[PDB]
């Protein structure tokens, strides 16, 4: 898509966030230009997987081998600007919870629909022999860089291929927070995102680490950018400003409310209220309500990811006292589908809105609006909960296609809640859930047949044409697909009967495969890794290590490879690779957390330079290349009164 | 008085560097005077986010439910955990750990101080010595207190009980309600040396830094902080340094490596923090005010002409521990070092030679039985 509104609004309210990428004119280790060095960085894979299989210039490539061609010309292009100096992950995208296939569905349907037009991508999601072969060739690829390039001797790559369970950018925050956890964790490590997606900018906050950059395409001025989350807590200490509050004023806390209100105000799970159009336009309002409500609450709003009901209703009270007017000023800067909704708001509002989209009777509405809004307020806090310590549910979702509207937010506030981890699914079976049956030929065809035979128990999630629903005068590509809700025990009932007609090779890779990976070359660990796991007492692989931070800048439990990797084995490409006197790998384990994790700064922490003045900050309470990692050794600030410090103020 | 000497305080040896110093164990101690070797209960574990110097922390704040535990004790300077540590690292290898002298490092640096600070504004108390094949020493036992509280406080204020990562935060918003106790330390035991002179020090330590390492000297990883003080006028720089130099021989004598200072405004309001490596004071000093930074290898020369002194003004080091042993008062004054033998004429002999008020039977034991 084109450059988004959203980065106009992120330019006009915060410019000093971004800097260009500098660049060179082939040796990976020599210091490179951005004012700093890299010791992490972390990939949103799916983000270079889908502008080759369809990119937004004319010429797509021809095959698979020319896609993963493509991949590694453009990762190599992104090391090379990076320059990750102790470890990489991969985070390859993999089975989603049902809150996220459910949206998902509807636009792998609607990209079905739009295939019968292009006949007068769905390969990409988990599973498919597609994604299976992406996975032999991505290790094969960083095997050959461990095993040729120098530069890398004390570098560690970390994988997790489509096989392993959790979205991208959940495996991402999971291994952030799991080497946070570790008592030897290095307070400054310098961290790295690649990937297109918006919602990176609240992810970086939502880690409390605050030497975080952003890597970025721009869409117009092939350049790259620089976001830095260390400036944006900068901005952001004069933005959540409040004057006389009961409890005390912290950073960390006021971050994470507006991180909660980012992510309230427009949402990858949960339809967004009819009030609040799109981020863009709309967080500025509900931070001036929080600005006007905190002095009146007990405490901020969030703990740990952890919402305060109470406390929440009443802004939503706050946010009903100006939603009519919110509409009519929609309205007057104005000066098969189903989209025609010309009654608007001001006759009669949820009295009237409700049973022309819902086709429900007057004399019901109540009930059904109390259902919705506890259902909503339940998807605020799973999804403030996904980012803050991972999934509460995989089988949690919404039951809806609309919101309520802000008027009908009240009264939850008595409720506490709950959920359970429960396994997420299989990976046909997650294909099952988002496939439209054009794109069954990507399953065993026996499964496929279930989509399609007017025989089939489960037709009714399989419509080849649907209903579909264009609101706001949105007179583009963006219409809801008003899909029927799986019922996943019908469904998990009718695919797992097939499993025993499957062979051998097709019950691999629907085995969940759970084990990440990991790969090291003379590392500083080679020996000892190699002592235990290799020339190990056993046969069967029950030896394990666990490994902590300090020696060489990550932590994690590490065992066996379960794919027939051997110390003197070498392997060639799907130009080989000789790894029996160059390489290790291992299967691979996050630290388990030890207890919940904490939104506040680490001990040891040291601030890089500010980089912004009084004049920025009172125009907010109305650039160019910048440094990054430490500014040299004390925690804390010159202050007055102090004697290190006299001489500092006496210049 | 079968022995006797005195030593001038302002002669000075030449050896000019202690050798490196190693960790040999730790004990723990609780408010109720049991002491638990090998336990680490106490080690706090240090904490306190830069933002924490905007909020106006009073150190004042629950002085009125001060738990003294300290002032009940029985045996005050009692050297019993000391002892037994020793013990505990000795049983596991068959022989004698050869030290010259065994000591807590607060009795080191009442010493040291000697060469530098008046015996009335030092405090310097009565000291008592005795030997059963090598040298053991013990101290004789003595809105100030307020000033003594605020140095509690600050040290509770600025740690936690248990590392930062496993604390659950309930406990951190709690932290400046929390009552405040002295009289429940960790102690390191540390083997040390100056010239040709082997030592242990048992050293107080308030709380690490990194991280703990099992079975390992995590000595690079304490730190010592220190009760407060204001800084804002030229003479507050010297009486701050005579402080920090005063710090200084505190942690470089057992090898710890940090020190940090909180500084108060007025009343008991907390203003600012601090840090300094135990490396850069010398050289700190030695710009800001030499006649100070200077007395640093004078202290060491001193130390060893000390040590040199003590091991030969006629004390016993005689071998076989179930000789006959020996006993002395030691003080200073009027810039004289004097020892005295404590003959069993006086009933402190023969409580000192007969009984626990200076070494345990256990340890005594021990000893005896090779
Ligand atoms: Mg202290």
């Amino acid at each position: 898509m084109g450059v988004p509104s959203f980065f106009r609004w992120l330019s006009r309210k915060y410019p000093k966030i971004i800097s260009p990428v500098l660049e060179e004119q082939p040796l990976d280790y020599s210091a490179s230009n951005p004012n700093g060095e890299l010791d992490n960085l972390y990939l949103d894979m799916n983000g270079i997987v889908h502008p080759c299989s369809h990119p937004e210039n004319k010429p797509p490539p021809e095959t698979e081998d020319e896609m993963l061609l493509a991949v590694f010309e453009y990762t190599n292009r992104v090391l090379n600007m990076a320059r990750p100096r102790k470890v990489l992950v991969m985070a390859v995208d993999g089975v989603a919870p049902r809150a996220k296939m459910n949206q998902q569905r509807a636009r792998r349907f609607r990209s079905a629909r739009d295939a019968q037009i292009e006949n007068e991508s769905n390969a990409i999601t988990p599973g498919t022999p597609f994604m299976d072969k992406l996975a032999a060739a991505l290790r094969y690829w960083t095997a050959f860089k461990l095993a040729t390039d120098p530069g890398w001797k004390n570098l560690q790559v970390i994988i997790s291929d489509a096989t392993v369970p959790g979205e991208g950018e959940h495996k991402i925050m999971n291994f952030i927070r799991s080497q946070r956890a570790d008592p030897e964790y290095n307070p400054n490590t310098t961290h790295c995102i690649y990937g297109l997606d918006a919602d990176l900018i609240f992810l970086g906050l939502a880690t409390h680490e605050p030497h975080f950059k952003i890597l970025r395409e721009d869409v117009f001025a092939q350049p790259f950018l620089w976001l830095h989350i260390n400036v944006l807590r900068e901005y952001l200490s004069a933005e959540l400003w409040v004057p006389g509050l009961p409890f005390t004023f912290d950073l960390e806390r006021a971050i994470d409310d507006w991180v909660f209100m980012c992510f309230f105000c427009g949402n990858d799970f949960l339809p967004h209220l009819p009030c609040l159009d799109v981020r863009e336009n709309s967080i500025d309002i509900l931070l001036d309500i929080w600005k006007v409500v905190l002095p009146k609450l007990k405490t901020y709003m969030t703990c740990d990811g952890v919402l305060n009901l109470p406390s929440v209703e009443t802004l939503l009270q706050h946010l009903g006292s100006r939603e009519g007017d919110i509409f009519k000023t929609r309205h007057i800067q104005e000066a098969f589908d189903t989209d025609e909704f010309v009654k608007l708001f001001e006759p009669g509002y949820h009295e009237r809105y409700y049973t022309a989209k819902f086709h429900v009777t007057p004399q019901d509405i109540e009930q059904l609006r109390k259902d919705m809004v506890k259902c909503y307020i339940e998807g605020v806090a799973w999804v403030l909960m996904y980012y803050y310590q991972g999934c509460a549910s995989w089988n949690w979702f919404y039951p809806y296609h609309y919101a309520p509207l802000a008027t009908d937010f009240h009264g939850f506030s008595h409720l506490e809640i709950k959920f359970e981890e429960g396994t997420p699914f299989l990976p046909y079976e997650q294909l099952m859930s988002v496939l439209p049956a054009a794109s069954g030929h990507a399953l065993p065809k026996i499964f496929r047949s279930l989509m399609s035979e007017p025989d089939s128990e489960i037709i009714d999630f399989y419509p080849e044409e649907f209903p579909i629903d264009m609101n706001g005068k949105k007179m583009s590509w963006q219409g809801i697909a008003l899909l029927p809700f799986i019922d996943q025990d019908r469904l998990l009932t009718a695919v797992r009967a097939q499993y025993p007609l499957l062979s051998d090779a097709e019950r691999a890779r629907n085995i969940r495969g759970e084990p990440v990976l990991l790969i090291s070359n003379k590392n500083a660990n080679y020996e000892r890794f190699s002592k235990k796991l290799y020339s190990k007492e056993n046969n069967n692989n029950n030896v394990v290590v666990k490994f902590q931070h300090f020696k060489s800048g990550l932590s994690g439990i590490v065992s066996k490879d379960v794919e027939g990797f051997e110390l003197n084995g070498k392997i060639v490409c799907p130009l080989p690779n000789l790894s029996t006197t160059l390489i290790l790998k291992m299967s691979y384990r996050l630290i388990p957390l030890p207890s919940r994790n904490k939104s506040i700064i680490l001990n040891g922490f040291i601030p890089s330079e500010p980089v912004l003045t009084a004049y920025d900050l009172d125009s907010i309470m109305y650039q160019n290349i910048v440094p990054v990692g430490p500014k040299g050794i004390t925690q804390y600030k010159p202050r007055t009164g102090g004697y290190r410090a006299f001489f500092y103020f006496a210049e | 008085m079968g022995v006797s000497a005195n030593l001038f305080v302002k002669q000075r040896g030449s050896t000019t560097a202690l050798k490196q110093p190693k960790e040999i164990g730790f004990y723990s101690r609780t408010k109720d005077e049991e002491y638990l070797i090998s336990d680490d209960t106490n080690l706090n574990y240090y904490y306190l986010p830069d933002a924490e110097l905007d909020r106006k922390l009073d150190l004042s704040s629950g002085f009125q439910k001060f738990k003294d535990y300290y002032k009940d004790f029985e045996d005050r300077c009692s050297l019993r955990g000391l002892l037994e540590t020793i013990e505990s690292s000795e049983r596991h290898k068959g022989k004698k750990i050869n030290a010259d002298i065994i000591t807590f490092r607060g009795i080191a640096r009442k010493l040291i101080s000697c060469a530098f600070d008046s015996p009335s504004f030092n405090t310097v108390d009565l000291r008592i010595v005795s030997f059963n094949g090598q040298l053991f020493i013990k101290e004789v036992p003595e809105n100030q207190d307020l000033n003594v509280f605020t140095g509690y406080k600050f040290e509770t204020l600025a740690t936690l009980s248990n590392p930062l990562q496993y604390t659950p935060r309930e406990v951190i918003e709690k932290r400046t309600k929390r009552i405040v106790s002295h009289g429940d330390e960790y102690i390191s035991v540390v083997r040390t040396g100056v010239g040709n002179c082997k030592l242990i020090l048992g050293a107080e330590v308030d709380c690490i830094f990194d991280f703990k390492e099992n079975g390992r000297d995590n000595l690079k990883h304490y730190a010592e902080l220190k009760c407060t003080q204001q800084v804002a006028n030229i003479s507050d720089t010297h009486k701050f340094e005579r402080k920090l130099f005063r710090t200084w021989l505190q942690c470089f004598l057992v090898g710890i490596p940090r020190i940090i200072y909180g500084f108060k405004d007025d009343h008991y309001v907390l203003k600012t923090v601090e840090e300094f490596s135990t490396e850069e004071v010398p050289v700190l000093l030695k710009n800001n005010n030499p006649q100070v930074g200077s007395a640093c290898l004078e202290a060491i020369k001193w130390y060893g002409l000390l040590t040199e002194w003590l091991l030969k003004m006629i004390p016993r080091d005689e071998d076989p521990h179930s000789q006959i042993r020996a006993f002395k008062l030691v003080f200073e004054n009027n810039h004289l070092r004097l020892s005295e033998i404590e003959e069993s004429d006086e009933e402190y002999s023969g409580l000192i030679d007969g009984e626990h008020i200076l070494s345990n039977g256990f340890k005594e034991w021990r000893k005896s039985l090779k």
